[PDB]
């Protein structure tokens, strides 16, 4: 399969400027979705931004209407959002998503709706071949909204701070116990800012046995992390650091 | 958040927990209430749409209820990766405007404690070249996710420079948490060995590294 969806943009922008994120919806079976945007801030609840639906309406959380935008490019499957003077309370995940978006008509207790006699009558009753013959009286309209499916979510810093790419160090586990079975490499990320860095070993071939550990915020004001693989060939970290436009791939000598 | 949620439920593995949803009579009161559940480290996964449909691939310990005001997520047979954040939502006064609930961590108790594997890195040559050594400390798949770390350099307690994570949930509900050594050259040659001490559950678990073997 169904649609998946990948959010792309900025992982650092600085107080005040334009946030434009874009969304590429792939796998539908369909011509369009709606889609909407979603952020939740670290320690907080979801919060909605804002959709736009296939006929192209555009619907806001109302707390934050003049500030955002949302356009479509059907030609190339995208979605846009623009939220304009960001601060640093703006710095969260941002998630793209397909929303279902439908009013109902909503009939009292004991009422009909529908053309299953009457057809040009909201809510019905025959207590029939004309509508005059019926007891009816107006719908009211229920709102249903829900995200049927979620993007990965994408982290957005908003920050005055200077980047920083990272080093790698290569990291072997041999010199403590020069016999043993299994050797344990790794790659110390070292003194990055800001988050994220994404780590894969061999170019994604390596996958099992891999684990990446969250970062540690150090006395330096920069972050670190680790990641580490057991293994019973040779062995490179993949390391990108977005908000940088750097990549290392650090050869990990293996006893 | 929006929606009243209790922000903390616990239950026991195969047992039954409900989790509850309070609003007004203009989102909640109006029906088509949704649940959205967050595993960390991961995108979250919508549950229950319309009050009580399950959405596609949701398995049948999960079901929702509403009363008026109070909607209701229940999980029957709780597993351990049942361990995440649970959200309600609704419409509010529109069908392109939504509310969210303030959200409910769901602990699973009864989970078998899991010690601690340890790894312990030494410097790097290529940091060494630059007179810093940085010590690396690993610990990952203990249960529950509460750790200290004591480091040593010669029987004597290392308090300066050590920086220690929080414990952090892996996928699998165990716990990951990684220990920093911050060390000049002069210091990680200076020495005999450097230890990694890791407690658990009044169980310590020690690594080694003698500098002498490592550069």
């Amino acid at each position: 399969a169904q649609v998946q969806l990948r959010e792309s943009g900025p992982s650092l922008v600085k107080p005040s400027q334009t946030l434009s994120l874009t969304c590429t919806a792939s796998g539908s079976s369909l011509s369009d979705e709606a889609v909407g945007w979603v952020r939740q801030a670290p320690g907080k609840s979801l919060e909605w931004l804002g959709s736009i639906d296939t006929g192209g309406n555009t619907g806001y959380n109302p707390n934050l209407k003049t500030r955002l935008s949302i356009t479509k490019d059907n030609s190339k499957s995208q979605v846009s959002l623009s939220m304009s003077s960001v601060t640093p309370e703006d710095s969260a995940t941002y998630f793209c998503a397909t929303v279902h978006q439908e009013t109902h008509q909503t009939c009292p207790d004991g009422y009909n709706s529908g053309d299953d006699c009457c057809g040009t009558l909201d809510c019905w009753r025959c207590d029939c071949r004309a509508s005059t013959d019926y007891r009816s009286v107006t719908a009211t309209y229920t709102y249903e909204w829900y995200i049927d499916t979620w993007g990965q979510g994408l982290l957005v810093t908003v920050s005055s701070a200077s980047t920083t790419a990272p080093k790698v160090y290569p990291l072997s586990s041999c010199c403590g116990d020069k016999s043993s079975s299994t050797v344990t490499l790794g790659c110390l990320v070292s003194s990055y800012m800001p988050e994220p860095v994404t780590v894969t070993w061999n170019s994604g071939a390596l996958k099992s046995g891999v684990h990446t550990f969250p970062a540690v915020l150090q006395s330096s004001g920069l972050y670190s992390l680790s990641s580490m693989v057991t293994v019973p060939q040779t062995f490179t970290c993949n390391v990108a650091h977005p908000a940088s436009s750097t990549k290392v791939d650090k050869a990990v000598d293996p006893c | 958040g929006v929606l009243t949620q209790p922000s903390s439920v616990s239950g026991s593995l195969g047992q039954r927990v409900s989790i509850t949803c309070s609003g007004s009579s203009s989102n909640v009161g109006r029906g088509y209430v949704s649940w959205y559940q967050m595993t960390p480290g991961s995108a979250p996964r919508t549950l229950i749409y319309g009050d009580t449909n399950r959405a596609s691939g949701v398995p049948d310990r999960f079901s929702a209820s509403r009363s008026g005001n109070t909607a209701t997520l229940t999980i029957s047979s709780l597993q351990a990766e049942d361990e995440a954040d649970y959200f309600c939502a609704s419409a509010e006064g529109s069908s392109s405007n939504a509310v969210f609930g303030s959200g409910t961590t769901l602990t699973v108790l009864g989970q078998p404690k899991s010690p601690p594997s340890v790894t312990l890195f030494p410097p790097s040559t290529e940091e060494l070249n630059g007179n810093k050594a940085t010590l690396v400390c690993l610990i990952s798949d203990f249960y529950p996710g509460s750790v200290t770390v004591v480091w040593k350099a010669d029987g004597s307690t290392i308090t300066r420079n050590v920086e220690t994570t929080r414990a952090s949930k892996q996928s699998n509900s165990k716990y990951a948490a990684s220990s920093y050594l911050s060390l000049t050259s002069s210091d990680w040659k200076s020495k005999g060995s450097y230890s990694c001490e890791v407690t658990h559950e009044g169980s310590t678990v020690t690594k080694t590294v003698k500098p002498s073997e490592c550069s």
